[PDB]
């Protein structure tokens, strides 16, 4: 049986295919703009990659079951402290689904090999990357399923690390419900999995050290020059 | 970041 709360997150998921074809089409037209002598660096398709992935997250988020009921000063909050975990997030849940030995899955739909990756991302990205893969396979061998991924979802955007909330109570609300709700549901549906629970909970905090030292190799890479939007105003603030 | 109140305030 589903929480009757999981199932109104569930409601709210995009449609995937739709944001994937989207992403996919509009980097096809940026390449195909491109001269022959500007073409975009490896990190660079990735930055506009993770660029359009995130306005689909504000899209997501905004159409969202209690976050829609925030005013948006409280809504940007929220965005500002989390969009990085949920890119992070996201992309790991799109390994545990799709992802094979040896390969990454974009979201673009594409596969790529990660000896090609590696190549391309430096010490610093394949250092992130490789400790994601390590959640990866430590959510696969769960059975990490999307009731739970969008649990997770809204646990990391209505997190308790947004100070000056005007509904901070909201926040606090959805934290605990969500919680219990997936309490129960991992206990109803992997009874035999005592770890379960916690080793999901676990991994939020390493999500949230992924993705923040992520965000600050990102910045000194826009410091730096090498970075092309969305993904830069969500950096500085 | 008046981009992303426009993505939440856009119709
Ligand atoms: C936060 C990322 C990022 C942003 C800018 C530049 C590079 C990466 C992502 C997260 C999912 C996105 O598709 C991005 C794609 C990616 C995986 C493969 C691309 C590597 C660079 C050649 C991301 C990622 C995933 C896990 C840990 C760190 C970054």
């Amino acid at each position: 049986s589903i929480p009757h709360l999981i199932l109104e997150l569930l409601k709210c998921e995009p449609d995937e295919p739709q944001v994937q074809a989207k992403i996919m089409a509009y980097l096809q037209q940026e390449q195909a703009n491109r001269s022959k002598h500007e073409k975009l660096s490896t990190f660079g398709l990735m930055c506009k990659m993770a660029d359009q992935t995130l306005f689909s997250i504000v899209e997501w988020a905004r159409s969202s079951i209690f976050f829609r009921e925030l005013k948006v000063d409280d809504q940007m909050k929220l965005l500002q402290n989390c969009w990085s975990e949920l890119l992070i997030l996201d992309h790991i849940y799109r390994q545990v689904v799709h992802g094979k030995e040896g390969s990454i899955f974009l979201v673009t739909g594409q596969q790529v090999d990660y000896s090609i990756i590696a190549s391309q991302a430096g010490a610093t990205l394949n250092n992130l990357m490789s400790h994601a893969q390590e959640l990866v396979a430590k959510l696969r061998s769960l059975q990490f399923d999307q009731r739970e991924f969008v649990c997770l979802k809204f646990l990391v955007l209505f997190s308790l690390d947004v100070k000056n909330l005007e509904n901070f109570q909201l926040v606090e609300g959805v934290q605990e419900q969500v919680n219990a709700a997936l309490l129960d549901y991992t206990m109803c549906n992997y009874p035999q999995q005592t770890e379960k629970f916690g080793q999901l909970l676990l991994r939020l905090p390493e999500i949230r050290a992924i993705s923040m030292q992520a965000e600050e190799y990102l910045y000194y890479k826009h410091l730096n020059g090498d970075v092309p939007n969305l993904l830069i105003e969500m950096l500085h603030a | 970041n008046a981009l992303l109140r426009y993505l939440l305030d856009k119709d």
